[PDB]
């Protein structure tokens, strides 16, 4: 009795339960030789000029460039006016303005109200 | 306030006649005898304010800006002295020139008595801005930053120069004495309503407000150290200041005609405050929060009532104090590295021991921590909100839960943590930086302790 | 190349040359009183004479007259048994209302 | 020679006196003898001296008294030199009518510490004034809104007048 | 990636770990601990694929069900809680070339060999950049693992950042 | 310093720009 | 653990904010010695506002 | 930490003092460079017990990484002077 | 690091020290004044309705 | 009430007096943690004289 | 979504699009002299029968 393990976005599979990390042939192994391939690559690109005394100052990292600058600067120029940006954008945009603006409307409304009436408790607030 | 003006004005030929290399030295020399001068602005009156002539005035509003204003130049001289350097000698005199003529401007600004006189002078702080931006820029997002700078703020002017026209003919003056006096209520009618946006479109740019607000993310950004300083602490306040002036004229129809404003502010608190969580960039993070504060300012001169008035005095001085301190404490780690990504230098509280407590600070005071004036002021505009409408509680309170996420979060991802291995050049701290923050932080606790000359006119 | 451009050139450490360097000028007869200057100036002048100034300025805005007004108008008013305070501001004999 | 006891009323002391019933030592007689000696004794002694040096040099400052001047229900419209001595005098009034409250509120707050747990019933003369002249506050400087004026002032009042005179009619003409 | 042989190995010292924290007892927990090495030695001599992938597959499941929530954890071990106790105090040893003068003179010993090792790692560079050009493939290097020094009067490559790392406890 | 070609762009369509891409963030075609 | 206990403290002072904007509206002061003495009846509002603050 | 600082000297005898206590081998065969596998006949999951007895002994982990890759007693004096940063 | 603090210690009371000293001496010397009623047809000049001797300076010499 | 009120506020200035001899280096080092800890029993005697007038 | 597409989408950034057409269409001309002259004829038509500048 060993129930399965239901993963999700906040509960990632365990490596030790994976599926494919069983089942392992010639064409999947290539794969894993040549991720380290790279990632033995840009090693030596860094190791290289990481350990060099003749140096003063930081090691340029395109992967971090690539990164800032996908999240600020690239993201007009790859959007469409779809359907899904412009319903979103109306809810998550102009659809929280309009619940707040009716949720004061009325309060201040019924509170002017019982201050017009002279039914509301202000005996000693002289401060606003 | 020609005690103020002539030896602003005295300052350029101060400067190009001053040796080589002696130019930092007695700039920065004599604009400080001229913030030591303002001082004695402060003998205002409790009923009457202090009016030199036809042409100038100086009440409680404006006292504590014109010291904040008179107090940066100095400061400014400092922050710029590094990376001008290897600069040729006559571009930095036309860049000292530049600063010294946006003082000027604005210490006439803030005491102008006739709005006309305030428009030309407002929107003649644009000039030397751009300039200082554009030439002297680093990146080249700069260029395309002037452009939004300048036609945000004149597609909002450009209309209020035909509202202030058009209120002398239908008044007879726009002395602001006056109009305390001949002030008559505004109808409600279609006509007035589209008065009242141009009044204060003009001035709802500059905060920024909410929505309106593209040109700050890119101005306070690619500006140099120098432009970031005032823009987020000088020019940011002529909005709010303009309101507070230009709504003496706009009763009763203020009272209905500000719900889409205050919504904007109040939702654009949480909107802008969430966005400092997940930025990339240190001096962008310093950037959004200026509008989360200035957020609150709207909003206190909106609903007029005298406690939020104390308080939105005090949260524009405050602010300044802190934002100036933010961008320099953000730019002595970018004369280092040479690269604004916040997460790339780590753990530099290992290598600058000094340089980590002056972020705390900082950084204690921009997330409303009490007694300091950035707390008095907050608190203020939560009181009078309150009495607004009782559900603006769980707007504010939000604000400053997530308010002290971003303040905190900035601290720990730069300064604690494992420091970076490939950043070998991380000199120590030298003593113009470490006088350039006591600058900005000794002010901003002193005052504390007497309040009362940063709480505006109703106090 | 594309056209003839100097190369980036690296970055100056100030400490070097001058170890004693307060960071201002890259000359040390200059760097030593243009840190004078912004103490003496920024903090002496500004930071000590000014908190004086501010400490010691005449009543501001009369807080104080208010209280010795106040005080006044309190023992007159119990003293001759009077309202401490109208709920009228201006006199109800000078005001002529609508109709 | 110090504050007015008109202004700030105190009640009378009354101090029991001491009925010891243990044949142990007081240590706050004993402690109250040491503050006398070590700790009283010098401060009057440098306190007289400087007493004694103000009454070699002494000069006075006398309370600024401001002539009454007509109101602003007595201001043409639009005679700013009229308006100006009106409106400045009226704020000066603003000033000192906050002092009044504020003194009040020192006499409330006091009574409540000095009554300890009798409180509720000690200090109801102190409490009834408190009501009354907040109740005058909040008639004559309460809703003006931050641009607060003389003539929104007299507004308000000319519109509770005529509410009190209206609805005087239909109660009154029963 | 691991091995068959690796995988169990690494599921074996795992499996006593956590087989451990349940024990807590000595007595008790030597007692299980023969009981576990015995299931992994009925089945160890079998050699095929299919059948040792299986158990070892199925194992791992009932690992799974029987770890211990809240497993022990070395003090300075990942997670653990000296971990990264001691980071703040590991400055890199480049720092000492920011000293002033006036502080560089209370550590003359110091700083006379603190020359001998700067001067050494000059020397040593260019050999050890030369060294790698040649054995390196055409494509580039395809494992993460350096040669070691080929001759007399060299260093191996890449040693000033494992040789000259902060201690473990610098204070 | 980074060039144009060595930054992130628009979304590829053909397998040579997919291709392109991997080799631009250090990738494989298989995994990109 | 630093950010954690600042976050939820925070939480908590929203209450705290909550009680302060109460009593100045509705009594005017800030001070204990006054809230005792006018000893508000209807005070669901500011003592739910301690209580958060107080978890 | 007010703890005793170990010693190149010390260690060893520590190293030997375990396996001396292990009854799977032969205390008189075993010397500073008895190799596991061959010179004393144990197999891979022998090897496993093993260096948990050591860290065990001195409290502090060594990775699965490294742990398979030491099959001699010098090995593990080395690998634990080097965590420890012992240089005498 | 710890000479900035020398210089911002030795500068804040360069001026301090003095401004001490002298407030000290002007209280104990000098003390601050009397409230008094304004005797009849007598006009005090504006810098006779405060209280310490340093405002009554700020008074009469600047503003 | 003389000695009620010196003794209850110099509790607060005593614990202050380290911070402000450490903040302009008024002190000598090595010795501040047996600085801080004598100033907290010198702290907690003059409490004890303000409770006691409390209690009796 | 609101700070980077929307309020870039609205004001700034078709306001500024819509310049970029309009200058096209103004100063897309060939230079001829036929058509030009050809076009102050619809212009005087125009103003005296449409909208009566003629009176
Ligand atoms: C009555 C009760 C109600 C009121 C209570 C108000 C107080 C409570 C506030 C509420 C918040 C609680 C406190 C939160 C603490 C947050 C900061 C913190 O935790 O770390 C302490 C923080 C950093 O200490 P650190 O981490 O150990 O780093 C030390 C360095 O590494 C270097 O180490 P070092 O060993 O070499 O020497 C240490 C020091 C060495 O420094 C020096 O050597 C010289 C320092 C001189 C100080 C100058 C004072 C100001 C001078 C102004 C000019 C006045 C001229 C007038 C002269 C007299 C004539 C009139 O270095 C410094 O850090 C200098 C910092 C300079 C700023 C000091 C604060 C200035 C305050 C100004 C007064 C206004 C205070 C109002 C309250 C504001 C709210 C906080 O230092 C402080 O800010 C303490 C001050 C707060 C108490
Ligand atoms: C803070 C540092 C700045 C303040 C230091 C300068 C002032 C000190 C000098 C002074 O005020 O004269 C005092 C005093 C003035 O005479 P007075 O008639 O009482 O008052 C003068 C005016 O009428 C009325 O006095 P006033 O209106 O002229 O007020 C003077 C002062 C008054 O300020 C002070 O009192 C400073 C000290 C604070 C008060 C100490 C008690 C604090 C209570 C703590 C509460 C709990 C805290 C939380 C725990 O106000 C100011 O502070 C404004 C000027 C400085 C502003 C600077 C702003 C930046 C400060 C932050 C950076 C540092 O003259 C004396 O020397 C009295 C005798 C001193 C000896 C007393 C001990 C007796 C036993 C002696 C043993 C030997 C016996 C045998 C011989
Ligand atoms: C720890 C120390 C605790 C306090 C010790 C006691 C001292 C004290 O607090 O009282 C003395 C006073 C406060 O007490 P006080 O004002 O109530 O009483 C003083 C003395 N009498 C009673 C006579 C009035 O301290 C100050 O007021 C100093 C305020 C300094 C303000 C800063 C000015 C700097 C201006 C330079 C330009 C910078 C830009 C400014 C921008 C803003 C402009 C508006
Ligand atoms: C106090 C009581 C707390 C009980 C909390 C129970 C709510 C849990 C919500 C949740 O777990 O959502 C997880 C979801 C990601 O999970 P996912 O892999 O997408 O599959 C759906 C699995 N729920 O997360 C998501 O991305 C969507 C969450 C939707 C909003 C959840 C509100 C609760
Ligand atoms: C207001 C109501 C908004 C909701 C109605 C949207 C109508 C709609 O569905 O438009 C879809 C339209 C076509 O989309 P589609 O056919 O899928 O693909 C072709 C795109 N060219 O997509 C389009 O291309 C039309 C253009 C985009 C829609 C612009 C209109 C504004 C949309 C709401 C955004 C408002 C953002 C305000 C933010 C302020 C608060 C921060
Ligand atoms: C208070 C209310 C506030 C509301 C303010 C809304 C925002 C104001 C407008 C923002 C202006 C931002 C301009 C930035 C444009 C830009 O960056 O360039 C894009 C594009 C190309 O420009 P260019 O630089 O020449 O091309 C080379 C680029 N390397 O640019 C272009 O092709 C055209 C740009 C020029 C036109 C912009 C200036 C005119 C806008 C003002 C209103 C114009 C009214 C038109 C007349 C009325 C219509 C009948
Ligand atoms: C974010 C990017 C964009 C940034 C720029 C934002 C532009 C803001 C536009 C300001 C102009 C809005 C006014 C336009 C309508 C004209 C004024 C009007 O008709 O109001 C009259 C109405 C009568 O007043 P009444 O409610 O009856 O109260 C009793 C008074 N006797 O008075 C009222 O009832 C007031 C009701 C006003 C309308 C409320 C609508 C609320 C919608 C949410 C706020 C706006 C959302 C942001 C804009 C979309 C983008
Ligand atoms: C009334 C207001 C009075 C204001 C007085 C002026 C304010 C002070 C101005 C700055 C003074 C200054 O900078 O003097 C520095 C001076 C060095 O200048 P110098 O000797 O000529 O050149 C040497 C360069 N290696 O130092 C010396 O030469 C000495
Ligand atoms: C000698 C002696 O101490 O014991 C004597 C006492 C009996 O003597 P007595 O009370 O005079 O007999 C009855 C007289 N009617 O016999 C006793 O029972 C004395 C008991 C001990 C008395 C000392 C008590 C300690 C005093 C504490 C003072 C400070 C307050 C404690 C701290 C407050 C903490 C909140
Ligand atoms: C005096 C004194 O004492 O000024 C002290 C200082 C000089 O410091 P020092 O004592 O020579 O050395 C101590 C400093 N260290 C540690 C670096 C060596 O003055 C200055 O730098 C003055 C700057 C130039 C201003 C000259 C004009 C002054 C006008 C004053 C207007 C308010
Ligand atoms: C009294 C206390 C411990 C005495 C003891 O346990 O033997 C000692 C330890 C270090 C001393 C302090 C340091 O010597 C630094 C200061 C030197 C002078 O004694 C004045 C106070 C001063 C701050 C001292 C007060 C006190 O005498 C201290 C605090
Ligand atoms: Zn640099």
């Amino acid at each position: 009795s060993f129930p399965k393990y239901e993963a999700s976005r906040l509960s990632s599979l365990p490596t030790t339960l994976d599926p494919a990390e069983y089942d392992i042939s010639s064409e999947t192994r290539k794969a894993q030789a040549e991720r380290l391939a790279i990632r033995s690559r840009l090693k030596r690109e860094y190791q290289l000029q990481y350990y060099d005394p003749s140096r003063r100052g930081v090691i340029e990292d395109p992967a971090l460039v690539r990164w800032t600058y996908a999240r600020s600067a690239n993201i007009y120029p790859n959007f469409r006016p779809n359907t899904k940006t412009s319903l979103l954008g109306a809810l998550f945009g102009i659809g929280p303005l309009v619940f707040w603006y009716y949720v004061f409307k009325t309060d201040r409304d019924r509170k002017e109200k019982l201050i017009q009436e002279g039914k509301l408790d202000r005996t000693f607030n002289i401060s606003y | 306030m020609l005690k103020y003006i002539i030896p602003t004005i005295m300052l350029m030929p101060l400067t190009w006649l001053s040796k080589n290399n002696m130019i930092w030295v007695n700039s920065t020399a004599h604009s400080l005898l001229i913030s030591f001068t303002s001082l004695l602005l402060m003998n205002q009156f409790g009923d009457n304010s202090l009016n030199f002539s036809l042409l100038f005035f100086s009440d409680s509003l404006s006292t504590p800006l014109l010291i904040l204003t008179m107090w940066l130049l100095p400061l400014m001289l400092m922050a710029s002295q590094h990376h001008l350097s290897k600069e040729n000698l006559t571009r930095k005199k036309l860049f000292i020139t530049m600063l010294i003529s946006l003082q000027l401007f604005l210490i006439m600004t803030f005491t102008a008595m006739e709005l006309i006189l305030f428009y030309i002078l407002f929107e003649a702080t644009l000039v030397p801005t751009l300039i200082i931006i554009t030439r002297w820029g680093n990146q080249t997002e700069r260029l395309n930053a002037g452009l939004y700078f300048l036609f945000y703020t004149l597609a909002g002017s450009l209309p209020l120069l035909v509202a202030l026209i058009y209120i002398q003919n239908t008044v007879g003056s726009l002395n602001f004495l006056m109009l305390q006096y001949w002030v008559q209520p505004v109808h409600n009618s279609w006509s007035n309503v589209f008065m009242w946006l141009a009044c204060m479109m003009a001035f709802m740019v500059k905060m920024p407000l909410y929505g309106l607000h593209l040109w700050l993310p890119k101005a306070h950004v690619e500006a140099p150290i120098a432009g970031s300083m005032v823009l987020a602490a000088v020019l940011l306040k002529l909005g709010g200041y303009g309101m507070l002036r230009i709504t003496l004229i706009l009763n009763p129809m203020t009272d209905f005609m500000a719900y889409p404003f205050i919504m904007l502010s109040l939702w654009g608190m949480i909107m802008t405050s969430s966005i400092c969580l997940r930025q990339t960039d240190l001096k962008s993070l310093i950037a959004y929060s200026s509008v989360s504060h200035m957020a609150l300012v709207i909003v206190a001169i909106l609903i007029q009532t005298p406690w939020s008035y104390m308080g939105a005095t005090a949260l524009m001085i405050a602010h300044g104090l802190t934002s100036s301190m933010l961008f320099c404490l953000a730019n002595s780690n970018y004369e280092r590295i040479h690269s604004r990504t916040m997460i790339l230098a780590r753990g530099l509280q290992t290598l600058l021991p000094l340089m980590a407590t002056w972020w705390l600070l900082a950084s204690l005071t921009n997330l409303a921590l009490p007694p300091t004036i950035n707390l008095i002021g907050e608190l203020f505009v939560v009181m009078s909100t309150f009495s607004w409408s009782n559900i603006t509680i769980i707007l504010m309170g939000v604000n400053m839960v997530i308010t002290a996420l971003y303040s905190l979060y900035m601290l720990i991802m730069t300064q604690r943590g494992k420091y970076t291995y490939h950043i070998n050049n991380i000199s120590p701290s030298f003593t113009r930086e470490n006088a350039l923050m006591s600058l900005h932080i000794l002010p901003l606790l002193l005052l504390t302790l007497n309040p009362k000359i940063i709480l505006g006119p109703l106090y | 190349l594309r056209w003839q451009e100097d190369p980036e050139p690296e970055d100056e450490n100030l400490y070097e040359k001058n170890p004693d360097s307060h960071g201002y000028d890259k000359d040390p007869a200059v760097d030593i009183w243009n840190m004078r200057v912004v103490f003496f100036f920024g903090f002496s002048i500004v930071l000590v004479l000014g908190s004086t100034f501010v400490a010691y300025l005449p009543d501001y805005r009369m807080q104080e007259w208010a209280r010795r007004e106040a005080e006044r108008l309190v023992k007159y008013r119990e003293a001759h048994g009077l309202p401490i305070m109208e709920s009228n501001c201006f006199d109800p004999s000078k005001i002529q209302l609508p109709e | 020679d110090s504050w007015d006891k008109d202004v700030y009323p105190e009640p009378p002391r009354r101090t029991p006196a001491p009925s010891p019933q243990t044949s142990l030592p007081n240590p706050i007689t004993y402690l109250t003898k040491a503050f006398d000696l070590l700790v009283d004794r010098p401060v009057t002694l440098v306190r007289e001296f400087i007493e004694r040096q103000h009454a070699k040099n002494k000069y006075y400052y006398y309370h600024r008294e401001f002539r009454r001047v007509p109101d602003i229900t007595e201001c043409q419209e639009k005679d700013v030199l009229c308006m100006f001595e009106a409106e400045m005098q009226w704020r000066r009034d603003y000033k000192v009518d906050q002092e009044i409250v504020n003194i009040i509120q020192e006499r409330l707050k006091a009574c409540q510490q000095r009554e300890g747990e009798s409180h509720r019933q000690n200090c109801a003369k102190e409490l009834e004034q408190f009501t009354q002249v907040v109740k005058a506050y909040q008639d004559r400087y309460h809703d003006l809104g931050a641009h607060y004026s003389a003539r929104k002032c007299l507004a308000k009042q000319k519109q509770r007048m005529l509410a009190e005179r209206k609805a005087a009619k239909e109660a009154a003409a029963a | 990636y691991l091995t068959h042989q690796q995988k169990v190995l690494r599921l074996y010292k795992r499996a006593l770990r956590h087989l451990e924290s349940w024990c807590i007892h000595r007595d008790k927990y030597r007692y299980f601990a023969c009981l576990l090495r015995a299931r992994f030695d009925e089945h160890k001599n079998e050699k095929d694929m299919v059948k040792a992938t299986q158990l070892l597959r199925e194992a791992e499941e009932e690992f799974w069900h029987g770890q211990h929530p809240q497993p022990y954890i070395f003090p300075e071990s990942p997670g653990g809680t000296s971990y990264e106790r001691y980071e703040c105090y590991k400055v890199p040893e480049w720092c000492l070339d920011d000293w002033h003068p006036s502080e560089k003179a209370m550590y003359p010993d110091y700083f006379a060999k603190r020359e001998q090792w700067k001067k050494l790692r000059r020397e040593s560079w260019e050999r050890e950049v030369k060294q790698l050009q040649e054995e390196t493939p055409v494509g580039g290097p395809r494992t993460e693992a350096l040669p070691p020094a080929r001759k007399q009067g060299d260093l191996p490559p890449l040693w000033w950042h494992i040789v000259t790392r902060p201690r473990e406890r610098p204070m | 310093h980074i060039t144009k070609d060595m930054l992130p762009g628009p979304y590829p369509k053909t397998p040579e720009e997919r291709a392109a891409a991997a080799k631009k963030y250090n990738m494989r075609v298989e995994d990109y | 653990a630093a950010l954690q206990a600042i976050l939820y403290n925070r939480i908590g002072d929203i209450g705290f904010i909550l009680a302060m904007a109460w009593f100045l509206t509705n009594l005017n002061t800030w001070d204990l010695q006054q809230i005792f003495m006018l000893n508000p009846s209807d005070s669901n509002m500011p003592l739910i506002g301690l209580a958060l603050a107080a978890t | 930490s007010d703890a005793p600082p170990l010693t190149l000297e010390g260690i060893k005898d520590r190293v030997l003092y375990v396996l001396k206590l292990y009854d799977k081998i032969d205390p008189e065969k075993l010397s500073v460079n008895s190799h596991f596998m061959k010179d004393l006949g144990l197999d891979s999951l022998d090897q496993v017990e093993i260096i948990m007895a050591m860290e065990d002994e001195f409290g502090f982990e060594i990775p699965d990484i490294d742990a398979e890759k030491l099959m001699c007693p010098q090995e593990i004096v080395d690998y634990i002077a080097d965590k420890k940063d012992v240089y005498e | 690091d710890k000479r900035f603090l020398k210089l911002l210690r030795f500068y804040i009371l360069l001026t301090g020290i003095p401004v001490a000293i002298g407030i000290t001496l002007i209280n104990v010397f000098i003390g601050e004044a009397e409230l008094a009623e304004i005797p009849e047809g007598y006009v005090p000049e504006h810098w006779e309705y405060f209280k310490h001797p340093i405002s009554r300076w700020i008074a009469r010499t600047f503003f | 009430m003389n000695m009620f009120s010196s003794l209850s506020l110099v509790t607060l200035l005593l614990l202050t007096m380290p911070i402000m001899m450490m903040s302009f280096n008024t002190y000598k080092p090595s010795n501040y943690p047996l600085y801080v800890k004598t100033a907290i029993s010198y702290a907690f005697i003059t409490s004890m004289i303000p409770t006691m007038m409390f209690i009796h | 979504l609101l700070d980077l597409i929307w309020l870039e989408a609205i004001l700034p950034k078709t306001i500024s699009l819509a310049q970029m057409k309009a200058s096209t269409l103004v100063t897309n001309q060939k230079g001829l002299i036929k058509l030009y002259f050809l076009s102050f004829l619809i212009t005087i038509l125009i103003s005296m029968i449409l909208f009566n500048f003629h009176e």
